[PDB]
């Protein structure tokens, strides 16, 4: 199967990892454009931590805890929350001597003037060390120029849900017809 | 083990009057107790079960009450065919006991 | 119209094997406790034991070591063994059927087709 | 696309791009002639409902009669009834599954049902709990449920059941509402036996759900019995 | 794994529930573009069912059916059909008290004139009983919403298939070529 | 992107708004300056043939000789043949797995093999039906197929071998045309020995696809033997 | 879970089956319109088959191969690498008599004059042969119509990330404001 | 969109069509008149890290002491110890896994993470190997690691190890580069033992990631030892 | 070229034990069954036994009770021992090979390579 | 188990003619039946497998045909050295059954 | 601060059984390895055996069909039992704490804490 | 099994000298040697373990060294209550091993 669960309600449409989700102590907040992400994407290892994360909250708020775990819970659940195949990739990333994901830490592109920001994309490690951001320049330079051009064209897509082709058809011809005409009176 | 005594042990009424008999349980009963009437010559007969619930054909006067360890069986109007043995019985599960029996005569 | 025939001898000698069989004669054999009861001389009932279409069966513990019963479900009878009897064991023995809901509080069980009875007596 | 707008116009005058171009259409002609719930006001909310009888030939179907019997169909002809209940009917010890295997003379359905079931049960460690008759080929199954309310094989069976019955299980369920994902109920017995066919679905209907998600619950939770599986 | 399962052809590239596979004892056809959403989603319910349906009426039509189910074979065709993940979300909400799809009844939206619907969503259950539509409103307007939008972009779309990008340009260049020169 | 529409000139003449567009282009242009398989007749169909022999290094690899003999290759010295013959090799009822594990003399993928097939059988319950020789560190598995066909030992050892040799495996197979997707032969034994590597695929390429789907399908239709698995 | 097997470089970002990896002697490139499509299809043969050998090339290069198979490490990373589901759904499709992948061979398009080519799709068997092509020409048309409308569109996609729609907006308005001031000359 | 547009400049400069665009949007206007780490200037790279420990209540969480001391802690009170270590703690065969499961005092979820690791072992085939101690509700498992090592039990539960304490485990392994993915330590047992809470996790994080990816291996490679499972 | 080398005493007493050898020169010894058959004075072939290299056997079920066959696949030999001789066992032993093909009809068996035969006289 | 009934228990011909003999099973066989010829002083000689198959060093005027109960030997043109006992010869499943014999005799 | 206070009869007649005991005051039960050593006059120390609170046992082979060894942890005490006894387990009887580290190399071991001693003479 | 060989038997020096022992493996050990000072009268005492740690209290005159089958215990400047019996000890696993000892006298 696929994973199945649903982030509860945070960005407007984004999700916020809290004080107490993140290693160093305050609140970070990610937009609906890099959220829906997850939504589809069956390759990001953040989504799967946010899928874990959401379903720890809402099972401590939903269900009367006790200090037992229950493990049924959580061996039931996995496979809604996570794709464990991305687990195994990053095992074999391991055993072939390629960096890997250890799913500790991630690294994101925030733009200094709007707040506005990336997916975060897991650090990855080699030799017990987390990579030199010199290694991996090039997929930060490549998720900068994918939130330009993404950004871009998500504004071309809502004004294609909101015009319709057939006025901008219209406005063209008729653009044309008035130039045919002003051709005539010259 | 769930046991039941029964009151009073014999019973001296007159015909049309009101019978009261009582089962006592040693527990909070695993299912509501049976009362059977029983004559000399023939097999019990069933009149109450589920504590107040009346057997097929068992006349009105017949009735029944009780929770937990008290229960109780009451013939409103008795006709001279009333005056038998009668016993409670109760079932947990695999394990049928019976109370000692009451004894009515006129 | 439900019938439960009961039969087998009841004049016995101490240590003898009292043997009876009961027979059904009406609606279904599975779903009921097929019991037996009996009833000793100025004394008052007596639940011997029962047993279900599956043969799973429950005892008296007074009397557990030297009872069995049986049934044969192919021609709707089940059967009492008791062993070695003496002369605590005389009684009017009766075969019942008897049925338990257990599917809804307040739980009830009874038995409601009674055999006639059978005089036994040991001496 | 012309004739798609115009039939589209209402939801577009909000905006005020497609006024601006309208205008300039209609200015740009005349300049060269010079020379029962309803949403948008359109949609109607209608629904409908699957009959998943007709999936029977190829999938169980499973329906609660009421809070303690349910269903579990296999086909037009057989099934097995799950009952919740304070009656036990087997009172011995044994479940002789290996001469029942030896025999086959059960429906081969009927025991993989009762395998996925037994095999979906999350940590069963008393073998005690669980009776069995498979005499002539019939299946008998009987969970003892009697006694935290988590550890106990009464919370991994009504779990189980819960899912093979999902829809309509419910009623019997969550009585005593317990920690975390665990369930309690006032019943001493699950009772699993077969069934012939007949239209048991006055609570819930039929639905093959709850079976085919327990599939996959198979061997998740066992525990090791043996060094050597 | 994936759900792999692909509709049998019935609205040409749409799919139909026949009488029998419905309660309300009437056909119901479904169009192509709401259609087309279940081959790629992996979170609506009513694709699964779908997929669970067509399975059943090629396994009968393709087969020699008998009385006796053989168990086997949905036991191994189960997850080329099916998301068991979804089952398990569905689960998951009810234990948590929060209102699950219990797979009997869905909503869809029909635009009153020309026949066309959104893809069935599942009519959510909570306490024993559907949710009155005042309850998930929201989700409908979402809905209509995002018919009207799709719709549009669809043209759009499809426009882009059929005009290529470079004849755009010339036709851009060439009228403000025209218009410098109709300044002079 | 103007060029690239020069390109595709015969895709896009057709439609109607590109020859307004072209028209309506030339038209300001010109008042400016007064003021063997072949698919839309470019698409050459062309085709590849994987060679799959080139993973016989880290997947087995199946393959059909004959009606009768089919191989699985595990590298380029060892594998399993399989064949569906009326000659059977093993006359007891002994399948001694746990002294074969104790001695450890195997080799370890064959084992792996084996059991992922007999895993794989779906609802086996007749242990007689199969015997084995394991002596000296061999494989030798015998699986009697003697005799509805659905419910035989013959039936789900068929489906689990079709899989397993998926590709070559049906010309044995579907003789005796059952219903649903049950299958039956005229054989009565399906032997499972080692052998050393050769190549045998005179019927059928090579294939590591049956066992990679089979992985999938292990326990997930056995019985349960005994309460605590 | 999901297959999560990142193809290794190579048609710059495209695979390259090498001339071992066919039965024929040629290689055979593929450019990455094509390779793309197999990091989110979830029914496509070739792009299970394509994450098969690369992982096949990938191990032998990267661990100590020896001539006795692990069969434990393909056991555990073939989720990883495939959808078992397609595998069954071809099963699926052998036992109800319709034409079904066994994975030896595929077909695609290419352009005659630009190498271009379609993924390739599995040619189908039946009945212990190929199909003929005529059986399944339907299918191929398709397939050609996708390249085009697909390449098209990819044109604009690409326009849509360099060309902001606040440009586009201001060159039409001031198109129109010069068209409605030579009016006014006029 | 204008605005946005405005504020996105130096990005689009590059391009040719947009400053075309740029030159043909001003001159028709006059003509109308007339009548630490940054990325392409304005993207910072920042970085966040997850506190795994939040999952303490839901999930096991694994972390890495040192070379030999790793844990899997199940909520705020309890966990297991793996030590790898040449000193063995049990000097017996036994593995009395049944009388355990009867007198039913261990913790139930402990015992899971048990079954899980032993399940998840490829081709355990040395019964021998495994020696336990459950007596008065404790856990204590210890493997015989003593010797191809990839048809070992020290290879398989050496994988498994890995796994389970993904992350900190690697200092412990790949001191003998095997063949294939096999690993070689120097250690002769691995002990699994119930402990108490502690911050023990000096040399990883503590994570769920290796037992929740464990869950999926169970099964998948063990042998058959009986006919019925 | 393929021969089969057959030993043991044929001069017995009755009651004793008939203990006869027969070694394989030539081809494979795996893939065929190895058959002991005898013919008595005056009558025709009778089939004793078979055994393949697996040490899987079959006998004839009038001597089962007294015939044991072995293998011992080093040295490519195969014994027969029959117990508790009486007259009815003076016989002419042979030991031969037998091919079975069972992979498609029709099937069939063969004894194609036959040793000499040993005279067993008990008497 | 499947028994073969030889026919007939004697022939009488003169060198130079045809010769045929049956074999009969009692049920419909498991596999084609052997011919073996049988001199005295020596081995059993193979001459035919699969009810039709020639074995090796079998000269062409032996064959034989037959299928599920009946099947027959013939020689063509018969020799002095073609005179001899003839047994035909079942096996089903770990069960090697022989014919009683016919005799060729001149 | 540990002791070992030990206890239990050195005088003993040949054949009959030594058993001796051993009480540990002071830091933990568990991680150690309880050890019986012996001196008999004449000899070094030799090494008996050793237990652990799971009670695994090591004995010295010379030994090992004659000695017991058992724990006690309720009261934090280990016992010897030598049956058989000759004028061979005439000696010194030494309890100690034995610690064994295996964790990382160089692996050692060693017996820091020791008894007093108990004089075992059998005549 | 791993056994121990120390040396010389009996070591005769004078008070304030220096004192090498030798303990010679069978094997390479399993793990390194501890050495004991025993005097009569009393329970050994732990010197030396690891090969090269001291115990508590053990003056810094007692070191140890070794490695293999080689081990070596040094007393640099030994004083008159040094005098004693020395052994060597090790472990493998659930097996314990002595040396015959070293008499240390003036
Ligand atoms: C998902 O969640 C939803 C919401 O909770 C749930 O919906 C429930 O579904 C059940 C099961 O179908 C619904 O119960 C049905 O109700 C019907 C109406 O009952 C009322 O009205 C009748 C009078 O018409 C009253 O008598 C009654 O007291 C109620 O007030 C009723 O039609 C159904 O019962 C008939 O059908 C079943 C199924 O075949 C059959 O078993 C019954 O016997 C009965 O059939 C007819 O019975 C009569 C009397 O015996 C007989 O004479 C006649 O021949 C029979 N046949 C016919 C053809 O008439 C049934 O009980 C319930 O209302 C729904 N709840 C809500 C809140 O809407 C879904 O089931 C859930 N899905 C899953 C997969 O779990
Ligand atoms: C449960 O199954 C058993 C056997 O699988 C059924 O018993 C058989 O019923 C058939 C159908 O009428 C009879 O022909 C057989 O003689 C029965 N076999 C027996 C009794 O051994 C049984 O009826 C089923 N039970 C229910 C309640 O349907
Ligand atoms: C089968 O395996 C055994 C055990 O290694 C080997 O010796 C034997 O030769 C193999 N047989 C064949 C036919 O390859």
């Amino acid at each position: 199967g696929t994973f199945t669960w649903t982030l509860s309600d945070s960005t407007p449409g984004g999700y916020c990892l809290t004080r107490w989700m993140l290693i160093e102590a305050e609140l970070k907040c990610f937009g609906n454009t890099a959220v829906a992400k997850c939504n589809e994407k069956h390759d990001e290892e953040f989504c799967d931590m946010l899928r874990l994360f959401d379903f720890n909250k809402q099972a401590i708020q939903r269900l009367k805890a006790e200090a037992q775990m229950s493990i049924q819970l959580i061996n039931k659940a996995v496979n809604a929350l996570i794709n464990d195949q991305l687990i195994m990739k990053n095992h074999l990333r391991d055993i072939m001597g390629i960096p890997y994901c250890n799913y500790s830490k991630y690294w994101y592109l925030n733009h200094t003037t709007t707040g506005r920001t990336s997916l975060p994309k897991c650090w990855l490690v080699s030799n017990g060390s987390y990579l030199n951001e010199t290694h991996f320049s090039d997929d930060i330079e490549q998720q900068a120029d994918n939130m330009i051009t993404e950004m871009l064209q998500k504004e071309y897509m809502e004004r294609q849900g909101k015009t319709p082709l057939g006025l901008v058809d219209l406005f063209v011809f008729s653009t044309s017809f008035y130039l045919i005409s002003i051709f005539l009176h010259l | 083990e769930i046991v039941l005594t029964q009151s009073p042990a014999t019973l001296s009424l007159s015909p049309g009057e009101r019978a009261t008999l009582s089962c006592r349980a040693s527990q909070s009963v695993s299912s509501y107790l049976a009362w059977y009437q029983h004559k000399p010559g023939q097999a019990p007969r069933l009149l109450i079960y589920g504590a107040s619930k009346r057997a097929t054909g068992i006349p009105s006067r017949f009735s029944g009450s009780g929770s937990g360890t008290d229960f109780s069986l009451t013939i409103s109007s008795l006709e001279p065919e009333d005056f038998a043995v009668y016993y409670c019985q109760h079932r947990s599960d695999w394990r049928t006991t019976f109370g000692q029996g009451t004894r009515l005569e006129i | 119209q439900v019938q439960l025939q009961e039969s087998g001898a009841g004049l016995l000698k101490p240590s003898e094997t009292l043997s009876l069989s009961c027979t059904v004669d009406g609606e279904s054999f599975n779903g009921f406790f097929w019991t037996w009861i009996r009833q000793p001389p100025g004394k008052g009932l007596e639940w011997i034991g029962e047993i279900n279409h599956l043969a799973s069966t429950g005892y008296n513990p007074s009397l557990k070591s030297r009872v069995t019963i049986s049934v044969d479900t192919s021609k709707n009878q089940f059967s009492l063994k008791l062993t070695s009897v003496t002369a605590a064991d005389t009684a009017v023995y009766y075969c019942a059927r008897g049925y338990s809901y257990g599917f809804a509080w307040p739980n009830y069980h009874y038995l409601d087709v009674w055999g006639k009875g059978t005089t036994v007596t040991v001496s | 696309q012309i004739v798609t707008f115009f039939q589209e116009v209402p939801h577009v005058i909000e905006e005020v791009m497609n006024i601006v171009l309208i205008a300039l259409s209609v200015l740009a002609v005349l300049k060269g002639l010079y020379n029962t719930s309803l949403y948008k006001g359109v949609y109607e909310l209608q629904t409908l409902e699957l009959n998943m009888e007709t999936l029977n030939m190829t999938m169980p179907l499973s329906c609660t009669k009421n809070n303690s019997h349910h269903y579990i169909m296999v086909g037009n002809e057989t099934g097995l009834e799950l009952t919740l209940t304070n009656t036990s009917i087997i009172n011995h010890k044994f479940c002789n599954l290996s001469d029942a295997h030896k025999k086959n003379l059960y429906d081969h359905a009927l025991m993989s049902i009762i395998s996925t079931f037994h095999l979906s049960i999350p940590n069963f460690n008393q073998y005690e709990a669980m009776s069995c008759d498979f005499n002539g080929g019939k299946i008998s199954v009987q969970y003892n449920l009697s006694h935290n309310h988590c550890g106990t094989v009464a919370n991994g069976v009504l779990q189980t059941f819960m899912r093979m019955a999902w829809g309509g299980s419910y009623i019997a369920l969550d009585s005593g509402r317990g920690n975390w994902d665990c369930i309690m109920t006032s019943y001493q017995y699950l009772i699993i036996q077969n069934t012939t066919w007949e239209d048991h679905c006055q609570f819930s209907r039929p639905s093959p759900i709850g079976y085919l998600g327990l599939l996959s619950q198979r061997t998740r939770d066992i525990y090791i019995s043996r060094r050597l599986l």
